[PDB]
RNA sequence: CAAGCUUGAGUCUCGUAGAGGGGGGUAGAAUUCCAGGUGUAGCGGUGAAAUGCGUAGAGAUCUGGAGGAAUACCGGUGGCGAAGGCGGCCCCCUGGACGAAGACUGACGCUCAGGUGCGAAAGCGUGGGGAGCAAACAGGAUUAGAUACCCUGGUAGUCCACGCCGUAAACGAUGUCGACUUGGAGGUUGUGCCCUUGAGGCGUGGCUUCCGGAGCUAACGCGUUAAGUCGACCGCCUGGGGA
């Protein structure tokens, strides 16, 4: 995420323009998940379950 | 039909940081997504697309 | 594989009558229609049709009594992993006489009662109730 | 696979015309070139296991076609061995 | 005999070799009972990320149809070639003959 | 036993999708390390700590370089494979599946005790390789104890070649092949047709997911991908523990 804090723009709508777009990208997410080390097992397991969540 | 070549069209499936963007979000077929993500790889080891938005 | 074309017509003609099914087709063969016959000629099925010359194509028309079909249960007795031949008075009656056993005897697939009156015993085809 | 230009030529030279493609002749010597053609890619490539399933599926398979000639044509099944150089 | 899509990127300081390798690869293919069917020089072209230090580099476009003998002697001589940066053989289903978007972007 | 027959099973032509297999190239992110610029007193770690690292200048930041291993996004009850399993990109060698149209062979088929081959991870042998992770082991903690869980390290191993081993909750805990039996909503991959189409309308195959009818089941559930209705052949079970 590259934000450009634009002309007669507030520092608080920057911020929250950026926010969003590490929240579009995924920023936190990605590292939350890359932390610790997950089986192939685990990861087919946990992709299988939000599988059948996705069905209401 | 689709081309890594075609950098012009390519740059409509790919986000600000470079990331191919899923089917579910541009709409596309499965098939020409799979043709999509080769093309934006191929166009990407040719310099003509970014891998990241830092360079 | 296809290995017994007779077990395959009467699971036809009973999967048939258990879905309602106006009429069954199957590919023919002289056994079937000897069988189809015997069937017809003992009130368990209205009238069966062989068409095409070629490729034959054995079609028959199922019965219906009311909210029933007629074939409560139809079996196959000898099979190709074991073949059951009964002498003349070893033959056996089914439902106590209510129901009919297909025998193939030396002059002809006919019901156990034919073939007991006939001096004749066979091959045991099928149990027809 | 065999080629388009290869695969016609055992057909001709095996086959009662062009068209007869289903002959047993002709499905022998068409399985016989590409057992012996992939020997070349096996002596290569020992640990290709996936594709030993389907040149031994060639193999087994030109057998039930060799023994079924055998009993159906002793004489045409005596030349066709001796025409491609197999034992049984 | 097969289709190939051939795309060399040269490095800029040596941009004049690019005629004489056009010349030499286009020989080596016709001689080998090959044809060619698209050339483009696209010539020298931004670089949407650096490689070796490097922004710009001249790139070359080629539709060929040849036996995979000369297609091999094609792979290894870019990589014996210095000059050449990167490269990339692409095997197509059926040769091609229009403007690249690069020919129509202009 | 003889001669057939073309619907079973093959062969042929053109295509289509695919992380199917084997080999060889190659790419960009990141971690660690080395080298240098800036900078200055902390960094790291945890529940809190401490062991550890740092004034021989760390960490942080920027630049250049070495090396190994894995391929973000795409990515999906998506796909492929007999199972095990298979994921960046490019080529070469190669196996299977499916569709359309005819032609060809003429029951050449199904199953399979014994036999043969394949077969995750860990482990074994020889030689390489070694960045990250990490059995063992060491240190710091926690605790009544703590041969653990947590932290700082870290060897085999994980990686490559060639051999070996032959096992897994190796699972759908469901053997293989064939025929038959109401439906609904999707996903994926062929193909015939119809329209002025920058999409849809009507069919017809292959595969797949959820739901469900009859029937089946001890129930749970299964339900045209059956655990329903039948047939061919094989494997296996016969109370628990001992095993
Ligand atoms: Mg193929
Ligand atoms: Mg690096
Ligand atoms: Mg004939
Ligand atoms: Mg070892
Ligand atoms: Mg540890
Ligand atoms: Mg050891
Ligand atoms: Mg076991
Ligand atoms: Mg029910
Ligand atoms: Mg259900
Ligand atoms: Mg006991």
């Amino acid at each position: 995420p590259v934000i450009k804090v634009r002309e007669n723009e507030p520092f608080d709508v920057a911020l929250r323009r950026f926010k969003r777009s590490c929240e579009k990208a995924g920023v936190l997410a990605e590292v939350r998940r890359r932390e610790f080390y997950e089986k192939p097992t685990t990861e087919r397991k946990r992709a299988k379950a939000s599988a059948v969540k996705r069905h209401a | 039909e689709i081309d890594y070549k075609d950098i012009a069209t390519l740059k409509n499936y790919i986000t600000e940081s470079g990331k191919i963007v899923p089917s579910r979000i541009t709409g596309t077929r499965a098939k020409y997504q799979r043709q999509l993500a080769r093309a934006i790889k191929r166009a990407r080891y040719l310099s003509l697309l970014p891998y990241t938005d830092r360079h | 594989s296809m290995q017994d074309p007779i077990a395959d017509m009467l699971t036809r003609i009973r999967n048939g009558q258990a879905a309602n099914k106006a009429a069954v087709t199957m590919p023919s063969s002289k056994l079937k229609v000897a069988i189809a016959n015997v069937l017809k000629e003992e009130g368990f099925i209205e009238d069966f049709k062989v068409e095409g010359d070629t490729k034959p194509e054995l079609e028959l028309t199922l019965k219906y009594f009311q909210g029933k079909a007629v074939v409560e249960s139809i079996q196959r007795v000898s099979r190709p992993g074991l073949r059951i031949y009964k002498r003349k008075d070893e033959l056996p009656k089914v439902m106590a006489g209510l129901g009919i056993a297909v025998v193939s005897t030396s002059k002809g697939v006919m019901t156990d009662r034919a073939a007991r009156q006939a001096g004749l015993g066979g091959e045991i085809i099928c149990y027809v109730a | 696979s065999l080629s388009t230009e290869a695969t016609a030529k055992i057909v001709s030279e095996f086959g009662r015309d062009a068209n007869d493609t289903g002959s047993t002749e002709v499905q022998v010597a068409l399985l016989t070139a590409q057992i012996n053609h992939l020997q070349g890619h096996f002596a290569e490539h020992k640990k290709d296991h996936h594709s030993r399933r389907g040149l031994l599926r060639m193999v087994s398979q030109r057998r039930k076609l060799l023994d079924y000639l055998k009993r159906k044509d002793v004489a045409r099944y005596t030349q066709l061995i001796e025409r491609l150089g197999l034992r049984r | 005999m097969r289709h190939y899509e051939i795309v060399f990127m040269v490095h800029p300081d040596q941009s004049e070799q690019v005629p004489g390798m056009i010349e030499r690869y286009t020989a080596a293919i016709t001689g080998a009972e090959g044809k060619i069917h698209r050339l483009e020089d696209w010539g020298r072209r931004q670089l949407a990320y650096p490689i070796n230090k490097l922004h710009k580099a001249h790139y070359v476009l080629m539709n060929v149809e040849a036996p995979q003998e000369v297609i091999d002697e094609l792979e290894t001589t870019f990589r014996f070639n210095d000059a050449v940066i990167r490269s990339m053989v692409m095997r197509t289903k059926h040769a091609v003959t229009e403007a690249s978007p690069m020919v129509k972007a202009k």
